[PDB]
């Protein structure tokens, strides 16, 4: 519920993160 | 490496990051990527420390929430874990904000990135072993009123018998597909399925052998050992589809403390 929304958006920015290192 | 994902909705937010950090656990023992300059990331760190401050309040919530004792003495740990990595990455950032080739920055990335994917994959796990545990409770509790069962004698008990047990049965299908929808092993979801359907297809022959015998009950038309006999094996199957169904259920969502 709003527990795998919150999670998502963790994930989400620390995707956006990595991304600037390949 | 290869985490143990058992529902979908958790593999989709965690596979992302989890394979972003994987293919770049494999750029450091052979290859220690390091020189390309790190642009500040004072505003994208910020993104996530906002979301990690936001989960740990919604997990803080779920605890007071919460019913089940495993989940207000599991999840508490895993706040601090998703907070601690969270701190190393948003230092990891303002170190690389003053030198962009800092090769202990770029550990401080790596470190608190794995530390927040593993700090939330516990979090979401507990949750789920909450929710299965939920599941557990009402499949054990079908369980039991079968048992009512062999106590039913009158046509007056048999309409009651079924109008409770009708709408716990549902509560429980309705619980085993959406849960059999959601598992990621091929191999859980098929026992799950044919357990389920098993014992749908069981439960209007369990009440017509009752029915058969409140009938043969009141009644100098002989023969009712058979009917006792297809009555109780009815329970029996069903009860074994169903206890298969719980054991498949524990496998992965079971503490030392499950009351």
């Amino acid at each position: 519920n709003n527990i795998y929304k919150a999670a998502k958006d963790v994930t989400t920015s620390l995707s956006k993160v990595l991304k600037n290192i390949n | 490496h290869m985490p143990v994902f058992h529902t979908r909705t958790i593999e989709s937010i965690l596979e992302p990051v989890a394979q972003q950090i994987s293919h770049l656990v494999i750029m450091h023992e052979e290859g220690e990527v390091d020189g390309k300059a790190i642009p500040d990331l004072t505003a994208p760190v910020a993104a996530v420390q906002a979301a990690v401050s936001n989960l740990v309040r919604v997990g803080k919530e779920t605890v007071q929430t919460t019913e089940d004792q495993i989940l207000k003495r599991d999840m508490p740990p895993a706040f601090i874990k998703v907070e601690n990595a969270c701190t190393k990455l948003v230092q990891a950032a303002q170190m690389l904000q003053s030198d962009p080739y800092s090769v202990p920055a770029r550990d401080y990335l790596i470190d608190g990135s794995r530390g927040i994917l593993s700090g939330t994959s516990d979090l979401l796990l507990t949750f789920d072993e909450a929710e299965v545990r939920k599941i557990i409770r009402v499949c054990k509790g079908i369980l039991e009123y079968l048992t009512v069962a062999e106590v039913v004698e009158t046509m007056e008990d048999l309409v009651t018998y079924t109008k409770n047990l009708g709408p716990g049965m549902t509560k429980m299908a309705k619980m085993i597909d959406e849960r059999q929808q959601e598992l990621t092993h091929q191999e859980h979801r098929v026992m799950l399925v044919n357990s389920m359907n098993t014992v749908k297809e069981l439960l209007p022959v369990l009440i017509s052998a009752m029915k058969i015998f409140v009938t043969t009950k009141n009644s100098k038309n002989q023969g009712i050992e058979e009917a006792l006999k297809n009555r109780n094996f009815t329970v029996e199957k069903m009860s074994a589809e169903i206890n298969e169904i719980i054991r498949v259920l524990q496998l992965t969502s079971w503490d030392e403390d499950a009351w």
